[PDB]
């Protein structure tokens, strides 16, 4: 099919638009990884010394 | 030894994941081609039946 | 030998670049005179275009 | 990592140390010295042992 | 119009060698490429002013021709050349300073050339002298050679 | 007329990647239930009260309830006045309870009142039309009884002629100017249907809404890689706005091709260089979402209105890397970039 | 203009809105429909319009007529009714994608699917010599484009094939309303296909090109008159162009 202009060819971003098993396995892996980065970037954001003097 | 045992099994397990994804890719190509013909056939009947009853 | 040519290297370098400074400023007056003759035709072409 | 992640349920209290970031770059002899140094200076004085791997 | 040529901007004119100032010499070549294209944008002669068609097409007369009578006999004075001489003035002082290597190191060349003459003289016979070999290889005062 | 301008609205997705224009035809695409009526309710809120001249709203084939939430959200804002002669809005309504011969002559009645102000007077007129898919559909129902063979998927044979006979009166002439915003229903999320895919030739700025963005929580769900304009032009919007717009679309499209790898490999097995272009892209997705004013009863949040000079300066600093020390949640539903760090500290203290 | 010994060009913008304006006239005259309600003679509508483009010979005048039709597909499906009629009539297609338009490639011509069946017999001798290797060099890159996202453990030939393919791509990008000359086009390709760019950083290939072109217009005008008038690139001009891109590349970054 794909070895001609006529046949169907796949583009970029076609695993998420399908919405199947691999399309759901990708959304819950971008969220369970960038949930821990909202922990380490928020715990180290409390280490401002001027806020502690106000505390 | 363990980084050779691991790097050879990554070679095999990524090889059967491209055979099973190419075995699956021909079976959906036939169903795509039956369904592509069946839609040109179906919407051709609706135009003919619309003109004949008129 | 290497310090004899070090004399002559700076006397062909200097006379080239001290005439480049002559002609890099020489082009600066032609392109501001050519655009002086051209612009005085442009603002009298506007009146040749307006009243028609 | 994937040894610690599997055994995190049944044997979470029998761990000594865990060494991550292993296998991305090829292993060298300096990393065999970093691990073996910290197996001594931990406070755990042992008397036998064994190693399991995939030859 | 008028247009004079220049010399080759190939090797020397971009290697002026300031105190690590290759950026100032790079800017010197960048002005020559910009002005030569601006001279290639406009020609030496501008367009011609048709006078006869101005009277009929703009035939509401008086106000049309009075601007065409005042703008015809005008003159365009170009800018001054006051900065043209002082930049060329510092080239005359530096060219007198650039020959100081040709003035001072010329005796340093001949003194090094005369040093090659006496250096042939010293080696002489294998078994020559214990003081003529005491010019190149050194001697000193008390307690210099540690080892 | 031939001159082009830029009309500023205050929405961050619209002014950055697909700017609207004075006297230019604007289209609002998208399916059913994504926000075409709310986004066309937002531009009456911002644009119509700061505008000098008059305004006309033609409602063609929509719910008769929603013609009463406009008559009661324009008395309490003083645009319609019931006591004297200082009103600024006319209204023409033919809704979805009418016979199908009457949903196809209402849009011709809207742009007849709006042709009087442009021609017999000289003012600057606006025109809001929702919906306009119900002009095509209401002519595909009376067709087969008039004696016509159907074309492709079921529309009339004269589909692209009477559409192009109405859409050539909504123009900017040398006697006035008509800004026009139109909502265009796309049937069952398919922009290759013959009714929405022939209106593209009559629109300058298209704002394609999408259900794949709206189901993330990003509101307004505007597709950045599917919205265009005719004035995205570095000689019109300046060279600083132009290299920011294409800098956003290039990092979003390169984010699309990276999702195909994470589905098999994972997030952590990637390199450190493209763990950063994902985290810069996810902050650009979330920063585009802005809390609207007329959607207060949905949200409870307040209405923000970011100016044009601040929208560019907000997006230069996420791309250059001046906010790599914040989590993703600090940009969700904020106004300008100043509130993105004030919201960052307030989340920190509750640990 | 073809009948009187002159040359011409025509652009149909666009032919996919003529088959629709003709279908409406058919079904209102009660003609028998066909696939997608088009009549039986929509192939005969487009064939006798494109066959009027011809290259006449010297006994009739030597005229010509060149035809460029525009066709809009829907969702990139060229296997529809009208996108398959006009494909089988004409000679070659230029396939502009939407994915490459947002990835930075502008004009977004896909050279994997674009062909021309007059071939290399319509190129000048200067352009034919350098682009024959560029076409082979780019085609080897598109084989290995799928290794770029995670590739560092590959062979040095494969790292080289990626290194030339990215830098040849940056030469192909071009702003709007800036058409070049063939003598300036062959010089920029000659700078890339020889190997004079594999050490320059891939982001600087655009800034290097706009700097290099404004140089050779003013300071090497007498070389771009001996490729325009000659038509070919000789051995004398091969050496003369060789020290030019070595002089500019030496002192460039300033
Ligand atoms: N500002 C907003 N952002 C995102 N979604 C909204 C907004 N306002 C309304 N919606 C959602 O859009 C849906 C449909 O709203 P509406 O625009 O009235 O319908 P339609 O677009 O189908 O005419 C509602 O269910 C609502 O949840
Ligand atoms: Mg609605």
């Amino acid at each position: 099919s794909s070895d001609t202009p006529e046949g169907v060819r796949s583009g970029a971003g076609a695993v998420r638009d399908a919405g199947g098993a691999f399309g759901k396995k990708e959304q819950a892996d971008e969220e369970r990884y960038f949930r821990a980065r909202a922990r380490e970037q928020l715990a180290a954001l409390k280490k401002h010394h001027e806020n502690e003097i106000s505390h | 030894e363990s980084t050779t045992s691991e790097q050879s099994a990554r070679m095999t397990a990524m090889d059967n994941a491209s055979k099973n994804a190419s075995e699956m890719i021909d079976k959906l190509t036939l169903t795509f081609n039956r369904t592509r013909q069946a839609v040109i056939t179906k919407e051709l009947i609706e135009i003919i039946s619309g003109a004949a009853a008129l | 030998i290497d310090l004899e040519k070090s004399q002559q290297a700076l006397v062909q370098k200097r006379h080239y670049l001290f005439d480049v400074q002559r002609n890099n400023i020489a082009m600066a007056l032609e392109v501001t005179y050519r655009e002086r003759l051209h612009r005085v035709y442009k603002e009298i072409k506007n009146r040749l275009d307006y009243h028609i | 990592d994937k040894i610690r992640g599997i055994l995190h349920r049944t044997h979470s209290d029998q761990f000594l140390v865990t060494f991550k970031e292993v296998g991305r770059k090829p292993p060298t002899f300096g990393d065999a010295s970093v691990i073996a140094l910290e197996l001594l200076n931990s406070g755990y004085e042992f008397d036998e042992g064994s190693i399991i791997f995939n030859r | 119009r008028k247009l004079a040529l220049k010399a080759i901007d190939w090797v020397a004119f971009g290697e002026i060698i300031p105190r690590n100032q290759k950026a100032i010499a790079n800017s010197l070549k960048s002005w020559n490429e910009t002005l030569s294209t601006r001279l290639a944008a406009l020609p030496e002669k501008p367009p011609a002013i048709d006078w006869a068609y101005y009277k009929a097409t703009v035939a509401k007369a008086g106000l049309v021709d009075d601007f065409e009578k005042k703008f015809n006999a005008l003159k365009v004075p170009v800018p001054e050349d006051k900065y043209t001489a002082l930049v060329d003035a510092e080239e005359q002082e530096d060219v007198k300073r650039c020959a100081e290597f040709l003035s001072l190191s010329k005796a340093r060349i001949e003194a090094y050339e005369k040093e090659l003459e006496k250096m042939k003289n010293i080696i002489p016979f294998d078994q020559m002298t214990i003081e003529d070999l005491n010019e190149v290889f050194p001697e000193t005062k008390l307690d210099k050679k540690k080892y | 007329s031939v001159e082009q301008e830029i009309l500023v609205t205050g929405i961050k997705v619209v002014d950055l990647l697909a700017p609207y224009a004075k006297g230019g035809k604007i289209g609002l695409f998208g399916g059913a239930g994504v926000g075409k009526t709310v986004l066309i309710m937002e531009l009456i809120n911002n644009v119509a009260k700061a505008h000098g001249g008059y305004s006309v709203f033609a409602g063609v084939g929509e719910r008769t309830r929603e013609g009463n939430d406009l008559y009661h959200e324009m008395i309490e804002s003083g645009v319609i006045n019931l006591k004297d002669a200082t009103s600024k809005v006319a209204l023409v309504y033919g809704q979805m309870n009418e016979p199908p011969g009457a949903r196809a002559r209402v849009a011709l009645t809207g742009l007849t009142v709006a042709e009087y102000f442009r021609d017999q007077e000289g003012q600057d007129v606006l025109l809001f039309i929702d919906n306009i898919f119900r002009f095509t559909q209401a002519g595909s129902e009376v067709s087969a009884l008039l004696g016509r063979i159907p074309s492709a998927v079921g529309y009339q044979p004269t589909l692209a002629t009477d559409m192009g006979t109405m859409q050539e009166r909504i123009t900017t002439t040398k006697k006035g100017s008509i800004t026009s915003v139109q909502a265009i229903y796309v049937p069952a999320d398919d922009l290759t249907d013959p009714a929405p895919a022939t209106t593209f030739a009559h629109l300058d700025a298209t704002t394609v809404l999408s259900r794949a963005i709206a189901e993330l929580g990003i509101y307004p769900a505007v597709d950045p890689l599917d919205s265009t304009s005719r004035i995205m032009d570095p000689n019109i919007v300046g060279s600083e706005h132009y290299d920011v717009a294409r800098g956003v679309q290039k990092i979003l499209q390169d984010y699309k091709s990276l999702q195909d790898i994470i589905a098999i490999l994972g997030m952590d097995e990637l390199s450190e260089e493209d763990k950063l272009t994902v985290s810069r892209a996810r902050k650009i997705q979330r920063f585009l979402s802005q809390p609207f004013q007329v959607a207060e009863v949905f949200t409870g949040h307040l209405g923000k209105l970011v100016p044009l000079k601040e929208t560019i300066k907000g997006f230069q600093q996420i791309l250059a890397g001046e906010y790599d020390h914040l989590p993703e949640q600090a940009f969700y539903m904020v106004g300008p970039i100043e509130e993105a760090v004030a919201k960052a500290d307030k989340l920190a203290e509750e640990h | 203009f073809r009948d009187n010994g002159k040359h011409a060009l025509i652009i149909y913008d666009d032919l996919s809105k003529q088959a629709v304006a003709y279908r409406q006239m058919s079904l209102l005259l009660r003609r028998p429909p066909g696939r997608e309600a088009y009549p039986g003679d929509v192939f005969y509508l487009h064939s006798r319009l494109l066959e009027r483009a011809a290259k006449m010979n010297d006994a009739f005048g030597g005229g010509s007529l060149t035809a460029l039709p525009v066709i809009e597909t829907q969702a990139g499906d060229v296997s529809a009714y009208i996108p398959t009629n006009v494909i089988s009539i004409t000679d070659g297609q230029i396939f502009l994608e939407t994915e490459l338009f947002y990835k930075g490639i502008r004009p977004a011509i896909n050279v994997g699917l674009s062909v021309s069946r007059v071939g290399s017999a319509a190129q000048t001798r200067a352009m034919k010599q350098v682009a024959g290797t560029m076409k082979l060099e780019l085609a080897q890159y598109r084989e290995v484009a799928a290794f770029a996202q995670f590739g560092s453990d590959l062979d040095a030939a494969t790292q080289q094939l990626l290194s030339r393919g990215v830098r040849l791509t940056e030469l192909l990008k071009q702003g709007q309303y800036a058409p070049m000359a063939i003598e300036e086009q062959v010089a920029v390709i000659y700078a890339g296909v020889r190997g004079y760019l594999d050490k320059l950083e891939p982001s600087k290939i655009t800034k290097f090109e706009n700097a290099f072109l404004s140089h050779v217009i003013s300071q090497h005008q007498a070389l771009l008159g001996k490729i325009r008038a000659d038509g070919k690139i000789s051995e004398e001009t091969d050496a003369k162009l060789k020290e030019i891109v070595t002089n500019f590349l030496a002192g460039f970054e300033a």
